[PDB]
């Protein structure tokens, strides 16, 4: 009693509803600081 | 050496015959790696095996 | 202290018209499109259209294009809806509604998004 | 075109009665005790 | 124009689901989706706004998701006073942002 365990696992199927579903979810967090960049663009170039 | 964070390392690699010391002599030091580190660097120190 | 007031209890024949009036206070009058919704009794809601009090921009729904008209006066901050050609089913009850933010929502949505002040009641009844 | 100094990729797998939640400023059980974004988050997010 | 359940029932404490199932054309490809509750010949309260964004006052115990063409209101904690008509809402590309049958929520 009182003691439930925190994490509660999902019943992923296939056939539930799609509000049910698992979504894969990657969030791509930016930061620059004063330190030099390093993950730029590149460029896009021309024909010379 | 650092300049604005940047840390910038120059190597020169040369076959030389003397075992007593430095021969004399003038070569070049070409830039090979520049890294982007932004890190205050005040000492260092070597290893051997 | 916002605060908003309409018209009476009216009752017309079949293919009269009605006139309603929606009079706020409280806020800036121009700076929110007033919106519109009706309800039979025991029904659910439905909107019917949205007014501009600025440069008098108005749009309908396709539902009641042709048979309701708004006009505004800012001079006394007063919306009024008119239906005109009534039918049996119109009698329900009515509403005007301000939308949540201020037309300065560059990519917000406005006057799109909704309602968070919704009005006192206008019942119209129209019976033979 | 643009060039930041670092972005970190946040992975995670959630129910779908919860994808709304990840975004700045949403709460619940995952947007509260699972994943939560600082209000001057700097990113995109990715889902499917 | 969109479809939710017409009467749902729950219990005190519980967290219940209500779902609003729309097209891909107004609510599937548009996170502007609301609920809204009101209680019997009562005026209308907006509770839930762009998707799950709250107006202040609101309590957190309302809160909202989307997932494809399916908007879902969730309540943590279930109470008495919960008791009142909830509507889903969505832009469907015109006049515009109309409730549903109208879910009534009872608790046992």
């Amino acid at each position: 009693f009182n003691c439930y365990f925190p994490l509660q696992s999902y019943g992923f199927q296939p056939t539930n509803g799609v509000g049910y579903q698992p979504y894969r979810v990657v969030v791509l967090s930016f930061e620059l600081l004063h330190a030099p960049a390093t993950v730029c663009g590149p460029k896009k170039s021309t024909n010379l | 050496k650092n300049i604005d964070g940047y840390f910038k390392i120059y190597s020169k690699h040369t076959p030389i015959n003397l075992v007593r010391d430095l021969p004399q002599g003038f070569s070049a030091l070409e830039p090979l790696v520049d890294l982007p580190i932004g890190i205050n660097i005040t000492r260092f120190q070597t290893l051997l095996a | 202290q916002v605060q908003l007031v309409q018209s009476g209890a009216e009752v017309k024949k079949p293919g009269a018209s009605v006139k309603v009036s929606c009079k706020a206070s409280g806020y800036t009058f121009t700076g929110y499109y007033m919106h519109w919704v009706r309800q039979a009794p025991g029904q659910g809601l439905e909107w019917m259209g949205w007014i501009s009090p600025v440069s008098g921009g108005t749009n309908y729904a396709q539902k009641f294009q042709g048979r309701v008209t708004m006009t505004r006066d800012t001079s006394i901050s007063t919306a009024y809806m008119e239906l005109s050609r009534l039918r049996s089913d119109d009698t329900a009850v009515y509403y005007c509604a301000r939308a949540p933010l201020f037309p300065t929502g560059v990519l917000a949505g406005d006057y799109y998004y909704y309602g968070m002040d919704v009005w006192g009641q206008g019942t119209t009844v129209t019976v033979s | 075109d643009l060039c930041f100094t670092n972005v970190y990729a946040d992975s995670f797998v959630i129910r779908g009665d919860e994808v709304r939640q990840i975004a700045p400023g949403q709460t619940g059980k995952i947007a509260d005790y699972n994943y939560k974004l600082p209000d001057d988050f700097t990113g995109c997010v990715i889902a499917w | 124009a969109l479809t939710q359940p017409a009467s749902v029932s729950g219990s005190p404490g519980q967290s219940i689901t209500i779902s609003c199932t729309g097209t891909s054309s107004d609510v599937g490809s548009y996170n502007l989706v609301s609920w809204y509750q009101q209680h019997p010949g009562k005026a209308p309260k907006l509770m839930i706004y762009e998707g799950s964004k709250r107006p202040s006052g609101v309590s957190n115990r309302f809160s909202g998701s989307k997932s494809g063409n399916t908007a879902s209101l969730t309540i943590s904690g279930l109470q008495a006073e919960d008791e009142a008509d909830y509507y889903c809402c969505s832009y469907a590309g015109s006049s515009t942002l109309v409730f549903g049958g109208g879910t009534k929520l009872t608790v046992l």
